[PDB]
């Protein structure tokens, strides 16, 4: 009913317990997430250290907590850093958000870089977790024997 | 998608047209005036 | 996929802005092409 | 299968003003039966003309009758059916494109809200409130007041009734429908005088009188003689005999923060315009509660805004002031802001004419 | 300090006997294996496991963390295990022996909330309680921080301070948020003081704040900025400013003249 005695052992010891709290966290964090836009400062701080292997649980809860709050670009950079949670075939409404985020996002970030040089798509310029998303994207557009859904993209 | 892709150029021209109006609203209160002082 | 249909149902809203405005001018050139 | 779907729910929403105070089936199955009807894809993908042709309006009164004395009788900690009820309404937000919400993004966090205030923490309803914000263009006329009622019976909780000031002014201006006028209308009535008491002026009975029947007349008349003459005794009499009312509108809480204001009032009603208050004086007035509380009671009162006074323990007396001036240079120029603000809620009618 | 082979019963034997620093050293093996059952919280579903097994003890096992902390003084970790008593003595209806057996320990969190000077936050509280009428007005347990609280808002610290003295309940559990509660109280009376008092002499502060050296008095108005010369206190600190950041806006200092201007200037562009 209430998240407070799953947010109580973010700031504990023994990481071991985080790996079933997360767990049980990401479940409810549909429901919870005004309460948990709380203790966002302390899931972005758990997340950059070293000893701590359980980052990619907190990814997908924190992208969550923004997915609501109306901005929908903090949860893309976190999901895409664990390079887990994001799956082009898992299809729903908050997986199908985070996928289709990113085609606008390529396409205003390749038109700044577009003045500059042409060749930009052959090299680093672009962020590679967002150029995989623009590869896969349209891996999923042949499978649906659609040319007007992948050439309107790419375009 | 065709149909879809024309629609939102259309808005587009729409943009400048908005902008576009109250240019000739406070341009033609210059010349609004002029007619007041004529009278 | 989303923002083809996303980009269609916001630039609707646009609609409502035009009308004000051609509303408003219609009320006003109309009137100093009188005088 | 937009069509389709449509049609089935065209003689579902038939069943459903059964369902509402008229026929209510058994108090079991039918709980159980009216969600298999509801999540298997009524709403879809929000294709066309969707809106108002889910359960939204009917549902407010149905399920809080079976969770009281009737599926539940205190039998369970909460209702299976509100859980998944929770988790389908929060769903049903989670999946909305903030594109064509409007009317049914505010009636969800109705039901989040009002359970609040029964059995809940209204803490964790501040948060929803910056999700809860939107211009909504499609609410009807009915709903626009029970959206500024709740919104502004939360603050009231908060200690604040400058927020909710505004959203309770335009709340008893709407709702024109006779069931709104006399039920919806005296609540709100009620609520709407709760702020008068935590502001401290209690207005008399003038346009109330014959808005509202005696039952909401007799306790508020007898709250505003106990708050304006500063009388306890009186006012612990009236929590007593009007407790019965006091419980079902959630007012019971005004034994602590009224009777605080009881005092904060009193201060104004009696005079202290000169400087030099004896200790003894005080003692006398506000019959003995007074006695008691001298000088902590005045402390408090200059820092909430009631009055600015000064307290002498050397020669025993208490320095005041009526707060009176003169418009010089800064005075007068401190509402001249003030007044340009107040236009500002009227420069909106350009866009709106 | 463990004691059998049980977790529950090293806990529980350790807890009477003293030694509340080596008490919490058998916490973290105690959490562990809990966590992994998922027998901290009540599950939303049916697994068979209601008042048998370990979750009818797993109650009592946070029950006694949170009575551990209380002797330590620490307000950090006394909120974490409160956070996850909260669904206790309140999922499986209402009805287990004696429902919510210890009422002290819910007021703790009634009391300790004050100390942060936060009144939205109190009564707030007292609307989770699902009887209102039963439980909490009828034991003056729970009805301690109300009628605490109701003479801080009537104004009268007098009157409220000797609840936490002549009181018999400060020995063991309400001693932590004794001294913390009064310090807030008196902080509290000190941003009174400073309006509601133009000049006050030594000994007053010494007698209005309960202090019991004249010596310590001085050392609190040093933190609070008071002047203080023979046998009297002054307030020089009645003017405020500063409060984090402010542009154009409440009481502004070099553009008064021009925002006055602006003013007029905004009326003109909503018409054009």
């Amino acid at each position: 009913t209430t998240a407070a005695p799953l947010l109580a052992l973010l700031r504990e010891n023994q990481d071991s317990v985080k790996t079933y709290a997360l767990e049980s966290i990401n479940n409810v964090v549909d429901q919870l997430w005004s309460e948990i836009s709380n203790e966002l400062p302390d899931i972005e701080a758990l997340y950059d250290d070293d000893t701590f292997s359980d980052r990619e649980m907190a990814a997908l809860i924190a992208s969550k907590v923004y997915y609501n709050l109306g901005e929908y670009e903090s949860a893309v950079k976190y999901a895409l850093a664990a390079k887990d949670r994001f799956d082009i075939d898992e299809k729903s409404q908050f997986v199908e958000t985070i996928v289709s985020k990113s085609i606008e996002m390529y396409v205003q970030e390749a038109s700044k870089q577009y003045t500059k040089d042409e060749q930009f798509y052959t090299k680093d310029i672009i962020d590679p977790k967002l150029t995989s998303i623009f590869e896969r994207m349209i891996e999923k557009c042949l499978k649906a024997s659609e040319l007007k859904l992948a050439l309107g993209i790419a375009l | 998608y065709f149909k879809l892709k024309k629609l939102e150029k259309e808005y587009e021209l729409l943009t400048l047209q908005e902008d576009y109006i109250k240019d000739e609203q406070r341009h033609l209160k210059r010349e609004l005036k002029r007619a007041q002082e004529e009278v | 996929e989303q923002k083809i249909q996303e980009t269609e149902l916001k630039i609707r809203s646009k609609t409502e802005n035009v009308r004000r405005l051609e509303a408003q001018r219609n009320a006003l050139n109309d009137k100093v092409r009188f005088i | 299968k937009t069509i389709e779907v449509t049609a089935e729910i065209n003689c579902f929403m038939h069943l459903l003003v059964q369902l509402f105070l008229w026929d209510s089936k058994e108090l079991e199955q039918l709980v159980e039966f009216n969600r298999k009807v509801v999540i298997p894809n009524l709403l879809c993908y929000y294709n066309l003309r969707s809106l108002n042709l889910i359960n939204a309006k009917l549902w407010f009164y149905i399920y809080l009758s079976h969770e009281t004395l009737a599926r539940s009788s205190e039998e369970i900690n909460s209702d299976n059916q509100n859980i998944i009820l929770r988790s389908t309404m929060m769903k049903f937000l989670k999946i909305a494109s903030l594109k064509h919400d409007n009317e049914t993004k505010a009636m969800l966090i109705n039901l989040i809200l009002r359970d609040f205030l029964n059995n809940g923490e209204v803490d964790s309803a501040s948060d929803f409130i910056s999700k809860l914000e939107y211009p909504h263009t499609d609410v009807s006329s009915s709903l626009e007041a029970r959206y500024f009622f709740y919104l502004s019976k939360i603050n009231a909780i908060q200690l604040d009734y400058s927020t909710a000031n505004e959203y309770i002014i335009a709340a008893i201006r709407k709702a024109p429908h006779n069931s709104k006028s006399l039920g919806f209308l005296q609540q709100s009535n009620k609520l709407h005088c709760c702020i008068q008491l935590l502001m401290g002026d209690i207005p008399e009975l003038s346009f109330f009188h014959q808005s509202n029947m005696q039952k909401s007349l007799l306790p508020y008349y007898h709250l505003t003689k106990a708050v304006k003459l500063g009388d306890l005794k009186k006012f612990t009499s009236t929590i007593t005999k009007y407790k019965q009312l006091l419980l079902k509108d959630d007012t019971y809480q005004l034994c602590v923060r009224l009777r605080s204001n009881v005092i904060k009032t009193g201060i104004r009603i009696i005079s202290l315009t000169y400087k030099k208050i004896s200790l003894r004086d005080i003692c006398l007035k506000l019959n003995l509660d007074s006695e008691q509380t001298v000088e902590y009671m005045v402390s408090r009162a200059i820092r909430d805004g009631v009055i600015e006074a000064k307290i002498n323990h050397e020669d025993g007396f208490i320095e005041t002031t009526e707060l009176l001036n003169i418009y010089d240079s800064e005075d007068p120029q401190q509402v001249f802001d003030e007044r340009i603000k107040f236009a500002n809620q009227l420069h909106d009618e350009y866009l709106v004419s | 300090m463990p004691s059998l082979a049980e977790l529950t019963k090293s806990l529980s034997i350790a807890f009477e006997n003293g030694d509340y620093a080596a008490c919490e050293k058998l916490l973290p093996p105690i959490k562990i294996e809990l966590i992994k059952n998922n027998l901290l919280i009540p599950d939303l579903s049916i697994q068979n496991d209601i008042y048998l097994n370990d979750l009818m003890i797993t109650k009592r096992i946070l029950e006694v963390g949170a009575l551990a902390s209380i002797q330590t003084f620490n307000f950090d970790s006394f909120e974490n295990y409160f956070n996850q008593l909260k669904p206790y003595y309140f999922s499986n209806n209402h009805k287990l022996s004696e429902s919510d057996k210890k009422s002290k320990l819910i007021s703790l969190y009634l009391l300790n909330l004050l100390s942060q000077n936060n009144t939205t936050k109190f009564h707030s509280e007292l609307q989770y309680l699902d009887k209102h009428i039963k439980n909490l007005e009828d034991d003056s347990l729970l009805s301690y921080p109300i009628k605490l609280d109701r003479w801080l808002m009537e104004g009268s610290y007098q009157k409220a301070w000797d609840l936490l003295q002549s009181g018999s309940q400060n020995i063991s559990e309400f001693d932590s948020f004794t001294d913390i509660l009064k310090s807030a109280i008196r902080d509290e009376i000190a941003k009174n003081t400073e309006l509601s008092y133009d000049f006050l002499p030594l000994s007053n502060i010494k007698a209005l704040l309960f202090f019991n050296n004249e010596k310590e008095t001085e050392k609190f108005a040093l933190e609070r900025n008071w002047p203080i010369v023979n046998s009297k206190v002054y307030f020089n600190n009645q003017s405020k400013e500063k409060a984090d950041y402010e542009d154009e806006m409440m009481h502004e200092e070099d553009q008064k003249t021009n925002i006055i201007e602006k003013a007029m200037d905004y009326a003109i562009s909503i018409e054009n």
